[PDB]
């Protein structure tokens, strides 16, 4: 339950192909979790702080 | 078009494809309460009688092939080498 | 499932008579395929067996908590302190005989979670049914009593089977079908067919 | 309803590659230095250490379900130690006038060599070995 | 979507036939197959009529030549009734009827496959385990379909073309595409050894599960004290007569020490250890030869006898799996801590060395671009080594490598980073990059090239990842999860367009196509 | 009190960080052959320290126990599937009328655990049972 | 052959496993590496040349085929006589 | 939620030594561990059965009707 | 005596830590698992629920309630309920109790297993108790609660054993073990550097003469003594768990013997 | 470029007689073709596009072919020539 | 659900003898007994009993699939002596042991304190 309220959404209509931002940046070391993310469909778009 | 018993020319052997639909074909019509030109051994399931029927090659139907062309060439079970 | 992505099913229930027994006594409440474990090495799931069936000895609430000072070498030597295999491993004997196991086993306790989706909740079967109105097909779901989809996929498949007849069945037969007439010369589904 | 082979061997060594419980054996001849011996051998039925005095026969007898005891009282051509049965897969030349015969026991094998044995040893699959002291 | 259909969670049955299909009865009493009442079954059928859609064995409809269905759950004549040469039953699903198994997607021949049902208890479709690669699929919770024929010449068009045994060698790579794995696989190697022999009382429950033993105890191995057999033996009794195969590994030679390759004479394992290569879904294995040489029936009918056999002796013999199998002789531990260590200067020699303008540009193009290809190959070269170390030190009874030797599970990268050590992660192959203006993670110094913040793990799975290898390691794995996500998007276009292009093509009868 | 700072990801950027407060700060005037090989404090910039690495870590994985042992994917899926458990969504149930819940007969608070749990009030509302469990080859089932 | 796998590769897909059907033909006679053969020179050349004869893959009764035939078949034989060498 | 009458895997009773246990702790002062040997709790089957379990149920008590 | 003789060991009121000589293994095994899942006791196997306020549910209590031990030494004359020909349980096959509790106390009210009433006519034979080896005297606390939250139950204890459901079995663990220092090698120790020092040495060691290096491997040596120790839930004094056992089993091999006859006669 | 190319020995056996070779980076075969020093018949255009507007059709297919074989072939996806080749 | 009723694993059904004896044709003097709704607690014993019958040839039995309570067990013996005889006899020996065991053990258990 909690985790469903500290959950992100990131709307990428259109640019949902790249070698992305799906992709685990650094900047998001300590403020977003690396591992918990959704496979396939929209992956690394949406994150759990 | 037709093609005479001679100048035949397709395989000599049965494709799987022929055999089993004859085998199936046959089977159904079995069970379709048809004749059976076999002594059933005791055999109550139409495949498997058509399975006898057919190793005793006592099976009435002929495959007609037919020809990219149109014509066809007519092929008998009796005939029809079974090995697979 | 466990907290390791071990998910799995269950395949059949044993007793306690036929399940593998260890001299103390004891008898497991689930048999993992130790082949979960190489290609997948998650050995977290592995450790939290060890380090648990430690602290559920002695009641210390083991902690397994991520970037620690905690050995799995520092745990052997508390379970040793304990009597019990420095590795976690144990001898068995097998139920149905109870002849020793030539081997011994990993044995001990691991969280594991019960997840929803259970079998009876999916089951399903049918064979003619309620019918969609306008197509005239099968149902969707199993909730309506519906039917199963039969795609392309599954029609390349059989064309690449050779398959012919099971397929013209799939698609008549068992399921579309229906009759009609036809006119000999403006080929339409004009026709007036008062049967008779 | 005979006998095949005769003779001694002494063990050259004794190896256990990473095998508990057998080791594969050579030995040596005590008649025709041309007679040598390979031969696996289940080292906890019966041990064996290097350099020793063993006795090598083989023969086809003393095929229909093996029968288990009872014989306490019946034939018994097992005045032996250790005593196998198997089958021989290849009657190879070494050369010359130099054949040698390979056998296998459910996993154990063996290797003979001389020239003697021309008429005696069989190409067949019965042959049961034997070994004493 | 269609009638007669089925789906649910399935499971491993080491008890069924390759062909078989564990049908729960739930479902057989809800699927039908419509039956002609004829001499040949009137007295079979009439007795399903009367055990009513209830009681298994039964049916659940009746149709006259009028043209009138017969509710025999209700219709107040359920109980009477006198069946009619020219009738039709719609009957319940019975044991060995055939039926149209499929997982999705369906995308192979070997997708949808016939089998012989078999009803059974408890809600789940049953299926063999070497049967499951074909259908592509595991137990867990995975959900596969079910169609059954409906006309005589149906059934026969599943029995005699898509039938499980049918489909063992694959055109799409002309070779078996059936193999033996776990339990089976990881055990039938244990069995086999020179060093496994079984005695008296085993090997008879052994002889007797095999379905075909000719019923002669074989003739022991040993005899002299205490008469064994080894295991090669009786496993040899599920190998048929008339079989043949050489192999010659590497140190092979008619006498294999090592028990190498392998030989097989009418049907009699003479020497070497089975094992994936030799029962497995490989070219010129076991299996490719019996459905070769003895046809396809006595191959599926070989899976099951090694299976019992082989499981039946793995439940008494036992196998596992623990962290004792991760952890390496103390010593193979520092040699490789070190062996690590001097794989970090032979970089920093490489770094200052190209601080100081000294480094060949080389072929290599820009020379950064030369100097990583130095560093990576460096790393690299020391993670497959310094588990080069492990993997030898770990001892003949270490499950993780007895599940490798037998390969049912596992590679030896598997053991290293395990046992040894992690690794360099990755990120488009450039190690971990710059996202942090000049460095990795803000716990860095700025323009630090080192390896421990490009990415390099240097702790095995068994000490653990710190916070930065961690984080690390994640950004690298958390890649595949995305081309995986981009890539099924275009995959299924392709795959579908040259099959929608290539249907119509077929091979005629003058052998065109 | 200024002994704790909200820093961002921008000015993040901006400064150096302890992974340690203790480990990553006293002098170098032995080592246990047994743990894991942290790198060293090559600096005295330290501008800020981390109160703890296990918060960079979200609800999901802060349940799984040694993450630090398993191939990143692992816990990328096994934070997948605790959102698929039973357990005690609160403890008003009996008295909720939403469609659809599972409640487990007997919860259980894990033996394994992590600190993190503390405050996602776990060993209040488990979500399984800790099963005596043996990975062994047995029937083939 | 070097015409064509100029690669030199000589391992190719190839129906009939002809390296097996002699291993068959080995073991299935229990033939002995001592005593000599049977065969008439004339045996194994001239069969071996019939062998091919019937390996019919097309069929037709005139030429264009039976030319096709000839090749359909070609790649085959030279593993053949490669094998079934005097 | 209530102890559980004997111990899932190998089925001696426990349901009774609840309080008990939960009284060595709040009046004996002692430390787990200990506690169940002294209950009789020897295996960790057992010994777990009981170290684990949640009195979720005290919780709900304190509802109304 | 003549063969399988016993030498117990340490014994009590709810162990039988006994040393089974002379006998097979195959033997010494089934007896166990008979003793498991096939001697015969009693339990709750129904349960009609008049009113139940109670945070737990129905079902859930019901459950709880088929695992409250019950007595039954006297279970061997009480017919298995689908055979006393009454439709439906007769005095003569199954007891039956009652359970009713209120919220008086302004201060949590425990409903322990002491709280049920017998209602049927015992017939004067050891059956039907809640077996209660307490401290206090109130063993099994099957449920709990607060102000005017009321229960009132109907129990139908009958047979049963543990393979027809756990509830039943008075079992509860039993060791089993042999040749501790494994001279029939029916295991390879897994080890490390050395297995002596790594494998620990269990105390039943002491009850048998060590190794003796040198000694070749004794291959004739097969395996009598059997170190068990038959624990016990209460339904049935450790003791007759043991003899019970060595019964039915005995009992079950005669009706095999038994059906031979039955199929001689044609 | 050094390339490994294998060809026949004088003595029969097949070695590596290794070349030198130019990989472009753009592509206008009609008259990289047609350039002294280069052996136009052992060219090669990873477009097959082109391969085909030049050297004809079927050539054209044989780099087609060729190249498809290849994306297949980097994962170590054996395929039965027969379906790429339909 | 399909799951079968907890009793079917003691509890014979309608039309089902405990045994059933089939002559395997297979080899000479041997014989295939069906022992429905039982399991290994007797087989096993059974089966182990019966290989101390120095005239008893070939004995092993079979759980042919865990669904399903009820296992075979096939016997040979030298010519001249059926099986069922041999097969009793195993028996009885089996129980003449468990009644010194049922005996023996309450002799020790007076015995004793506590
Ligand atoms: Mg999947
Ligand atoms: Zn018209
Ligand atoms: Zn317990
Ligand atoms: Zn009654």
């Amino acid at each position: 339950t909690l985790s469903h309220l500290r959950r992100t959404n990131t709307p990428i209509g259109r640019d949902g192909k790249l070698a992305k931002p799906r992709q685990l940046h650094n900047t998001h070391w300590g403020l977003v979790c690396p591992a918990e993310t959704p496979e396939g469909q929209a992956c690394g778009l949406v994150k759990n702080l | 078009k037709a093609i005479p018993k001679d100048q035949r020319a397709t395989t000599p052997y049965m494709t799987k494809y022929e055999r089993a639909r004859i085998l199936g074909t046959r089977a159904l019509q079995i069970s379709m309460n048809a004749p059976v030109f076999v002594d059933l051994e005791g055999e109550t399931d139409p495949l498997r009688i058509a399975m006898k029927e057919l190793a005793e090659k006592k099976i009435p139907l002929v495959i007609r092939r037919y020809l990219p062309d149109g014509s066809f060439e007519d092929w008998s079970v009796e005939e029809l080498i079974v090995d697979l | 499932a466990s907290r390791h992505g071990q998910k799995g099913t269950i395949g059949i229930t044993y007793r306690r008579e036929d399940m593998p027994f260890t001299a103390e006594g004891i008898v497991p409440d689930l048999i993992i395929n130790p082949h979960a474990i190489p290609s997948r090495m998650t050995v977290a799931h592995l450790i939290e067996c060890l380090l648990s069936k430690v602290a559920a000895l002695s009641g210390n609430e083991g902690d397994a908590s991520p970037f620690t000072d905690i050995t799995v070498e520092g745990i052997s030597k508390l379970l040793r302190e304990h009597g019990y295999q420095s590795r976690g491993f144990e001898v068995m004997y097998n139920g149905h005989t109870g002849k020793k196991l030539m081997a011994q086993i990993f044995f001990g306790p691991t969280y594991y979670q019960r997840l929803r989706h259970m079998v009876d909740d999916k089951i399903h079967a049918r064979a003619r049914g309620p019918m969609q109105v306008l197509t005239r097909q099968p149902v969707e779901g199993r909730s309506r009593d519906g039917g199963l989809r039969f795609g392309e996929m599954e029609r390349d498949c059989m064309i690449a089977h050779g398959a012919a007849s099971f397929l013209k069945e799939r698609l008549m037969e068992a399921s579309d079908a229906f009759r009609v007439h036809i006119c000999g010369i403006c080929g339409l589904m004009t026709v007036i067919a008062k049967l008779n | 309803s005979n006998t095949l082979f005769d003779d001694i061997f002494q063990v050259s060594e004794v190896d256990p590659g990473r095998y508990n419980k057998v080791c594969r054996i050579e030995a040596a001849s005590t008649t025709q230095d041309q007679c040598k011996l390979t031969l696996d051998i289940n080292v906890e039925l019966f041990p064996v250490a290097a350099q020793d005095s063993l006795t090598v026969t083989i023969a086809s007898s003393l095929t229909r379900s093996w029968r288990p005891p009872q014989a306490g009282d019946r034939s018994l051509a097992d005045d032996y130690d250790y005593v196998m049965y198997g089958t021989a897969y290849k009657f190879e030349e070494v050369s010359k006038d130099l054949i040698a015969v390979y056998y296998s026991f459910g996993g154990l094998l063996m290797r003979l060599e001389g020239n003697y044995r021309n008429l005696n040893n069989l190409k067949q699959e019965n042959a049961y070995l034997l070994i004493r002291r | 979507r269609v009638d007669f259909s089925a789906r649910t969670v399935i499971s491993g049955d080491p008890n069924l036939e390759l062909d078989q299909v564990g049908v729960p009865k739930s479902i057989a009493k809800t699927l039908t197959y419509p039956e002609v009442v004829t001499p040949y079954n009137i007295d079979r059928l009439t007795q399903l009529v009367r055990n009513g859609p209830n009681e298994h064995p039964g049916a659940k409809y009746v149709i006259r030549d009028s043209g009138d269905r017969i509710d025999l759950r209700y219709s107040k004549r359920a109980g009477d009734i006198q069946l009619q040469y020219g009738w039709k039953v719609e009957r319940h699903i019975m044991d060995n009827d055939p039926v149209l198994f499929n997982r999705q997607p369906s995308l192979h021949k070997m997708s949808m496959m016939a089998h012989r049902v078999k009803v059974i208890p408890y809600s789940t479709f049953r299926l063999n385990l070497s049967v499951t690669s074909p259908y592509n699929a595991d137990f867990d919770g995975d959900e596969m379909n079910l169609h059954v024929p409906q006309s005589e010449e149906t059934r026969a068009e599943l029995s005699q073309l898509c039938a499980v045994p049918l489909q063992i060698v694959s055109p799409q790579s002309n070779k078996p595409c059936m193999g033996i794995v776990q339990d089976t696989l990881c055990g039938i190697r244990k069995l086999t050894l020179r060093d496994t022999f079984i005695e008296l009382d085993q090997v008879l429950n052994m002889l007797y599960w095999v379905p075909d033993w000719d019923g002669v105890i074989p003739t022991p191995a040993i005899i002299k004290p205490k008469p064994l057999w080894s295991g090669k033996q009786i496993l040899s009794v599920a190998i048929p007569n008339g079989i043949h195969l050489q192999r010659f590994d590497e140190g092979t030679t008619l006498l294999s020490p090592k028990d190498n390759g392998m030989l097989i004479i009418d049907g009699q394992i003479i020497f070497g250890v089975v094992e994936k290569k030799t029962v497995g879904s490989s070219n010129g294995g076991l299996i490719h030869v019996v459905t070769r040489e003895k046809g396809p029936q006595v191959c599926a009918k070989l899976f099951g006898n090694i299976q019992k056999v082989v499981n039946f002796w793995l439940l008494h013999n036992g196998f596992s799996t623990g962290i004792g199998d991760t952890i390496a002789d103390g010593p193979t531990m520092r040699e490789i801590t070190e062996t690590i260590a001097e794989a970090k200067k032979k970089v920093l020699d490489v770094t200052k060395e190209a601080q100081a303008n000294l480094l060949t540009a080389k072929h290599g193009m820009t020379l950064r671009e030369s100097f990583e290809d130095n560093v990576v190959r460096f790393l690299n070269e020391a993670r497959d080594k310094a588990g080069r170390l492990a993997e030898v030190n770990l001892k003949d009874l270490n499950n993780v490598k007895q599940m490798v030797m037998a390969g049912s599970k596992g590679s030896f990268i598997n053991i290293a980073q395990m046992s040894a050590c992690v690794g360099q992660q990755s990120v488009e192959g450039k190690r971990i990059a710059f996202g942090f203006v000049d460095r990795t993670l803000p716990h860095f110094s700025k323009d630090d090239y080192s390896p421990e913040s490009k990415g390099f793990v240097e702790n095995s799975y068994l000490r653990g990842l710190t916070p930065q290898e961690f984080f690390f390691h994640a950004m690298g794995g958390r890649e595949g999860l995305i081309d995986t996500a981009v890539k099924t998007a275009e995959t299924g276009y392709i795959q579908r367009r040259l099959v929608k292009a290539l249907e119509d093509i077929m091979v005629h009868y003058d052998n065109t196509t | 009190e200024g002994l704790v700072e909200y820093i961002d990801a921008e000015e993040e950027e901006s400064i150096l960080i302890a992974m340690q407060p203790e480990d990553l700060e006293p002098a170098e005037a032995d080592v246990d052959p047994a743990k894991r090989i942290r790198v060293s404090h090559h600096a005295t910039t330290f501008t800020h320290c981390e109160i703890h690495p296990s918060m960079i870590l979200g609800v999901a994985a802060s349940i799984i126990p040694f993450p630090d042992h398993n191939q990143s994917p692992r816990n990328t899926y096994q934070s997948a599937m605790g959102k698929q458990a039973m357990g005690v969504f609160l403890t008003n149930y009996n008295v909720r009328m939403d469609t659809m819940a599972n409640i487990l007969y007997y919860p259980q608070k894990p033996l394994g655990t992590t600190r993190a749990m503390e405050y996602l009030k776990f060993r209040e509302l488990p979500a399984g049972q800790n099963a005596i469990v043996a990975i062994a080859c047995y029937s083939g089932y | 052959l070097r015409e064509v796998f100029v690669d030199g590769e000589a391992n190719w897909p190839l129906p009939v496993n002809i390296r097996r059907i002699i291993q068959n033909a080995q073991q299935t006679f229990h033939i002995d590496h001592t005593k000599p053969s049977d065969l008439t020179i004339k045996d194994i050349v001239l069969g071996v040349k019939d062998l091919q004869e019937n390996l019919l893959v097309l069929r037709g009764k005139n030429e264009i085929i039976q030319n096709a035939q000839r090749d359909a078949v070609t790649l085959f034989c030279c593993l053949l006589r490669s094998r079934l060498a005097t | 939620m209530i102890v559980p009458v004997r111990c899932f895997s190998c089925g001696k009773v426990v349901g009774d030594k609840w309080e008990s246990y939960l009284n060595l702790l709040q009046e004996d002062e002692l430390d787990e561990g200990t506690a169940l040997s002294r209950l009789g709790l020897k295996r960790y089957c057992c010994r777990r059965m009981i170290l684990t379990h949640v009195d979720l149920i005290e919780k709900f008590l304190r509802y109304n009707p | 005596e003549e063969g399988p003789q016993v030498k117990i060991r340490e014994a009590s009121k709810d162990n039988v830590d006994f040393i089974l000589s002379n006998v097979d293994l195959a033997m010494a095994n089934s007896l166990r698992r008979v003793m498991i899942a096939e001697i015969p006791t009693l339990a709750i196997d129904s349960v009609e629920v008049e009113t139940n306020t109670t945070v737990l549910a129905d079902e859930f209590i019901a459950h709880r309630l088929g695992l409250i031990p019950l007595q039954s030494m006297d279970i061997e004359q009480l017919e298995y309920s689908r055979d006393c020909f009454c439709e439906d349980h007769c005095d003569k096959c199954s007891v039956v109790l009652t359970l009713q509790a209120f919220g008086e106390s302004e201060s949590t009210t425990n409903v322990y297993s002491k709280d049920l009433v017998i209602v049927s006519n015992l017939m004067g034979r050891n059956i039907g108790h809640p077996i209660i080896q307490d401290k206090e005297g109130n063993g099994v606390l099957i449920c709990k609660l607060r102000k005017g939250q009321e229960l009132k139950l109907t129990c139908v204890a009958k047979k049963g054993i543990a393979k027809e459901h756990a509830k039943w079995g008075p079992a509860a663990a039993i060791e089993f073990e042999y040749d501790p220092w494994n001279k029939l090698k029916h295991t390879d120790y897994w080890y490390e550097q050395d297995s002596a020092k790594e494998w620990p040495q269990s105390k039943n060691c002491e009850y048998e003469d060590p190794p003796n290096e040198g000694d070749p491997f004794d291959y004739k040596a097969q395996a009598d003594t059997f170190y068990m120790n038959v624990e016990s839930v209460g339904s049935i004094p450790v003791d007759q768990v043991v003899v019970r056992g060595i019964d039915t089993l005995q009992k079950k091999v005669a009706s095999i013997l038994l059906a031979l006859t039955q199929m001689d006669q044609d | 470029m050094k390339y490994d190319r294998k060809v026949p020995s004088p003595t029969g056996e097949y070695v590596k007689e290794p070349e030198w070779v130019l990989e472009t980076d753009g592509v206008n075969l009609s008259e990289v073709m047609t350039v002294p020093g280069i052996d136009p018949t052992r060219i090669y255009t990873n477009s097959f596009i082109d391969i085909m507007e030049v050297l004809g059709i079927e050539a054209g297919r044989a780099a087609l072919y060729k190249e498809v074989y290849n994306v297949i072939a980097s994962d170590g996806s054996y395929v039965n020539y027969r379906h790429m080749a339909l | 659900m399909n799951a079968p009723d907890r009793f079917e694993l003691f509890l014979l059904g309608e039309g089902e003898s405990k045994l059933k004896i089939d002559p395997d044709t297979k080899a000479p003097n041997a014989v295939v007994i069906t022992f429905e709704k039982e399991d290994h607690t007797l087989g096993n014993l059974i089966r182990a009993e019966l290989l101390n019958d120095r005239k008893v040839l070939f004995a092993a039995y079979k759980v042919e699939h865990p669904f399903f309570a009820r296992f075979k067990l096939r016997i040979q013996t030298t010519e001249g002596y059926d099986p069922k005889d041999a097969l009793k006899n195993a028996c009885n020996s089996i129980i003449n042991k468990l009644g010194a065991l049922k005996t023996n053990f309450e002799t020790e258990w007076n015995l004793q304190t506590l």
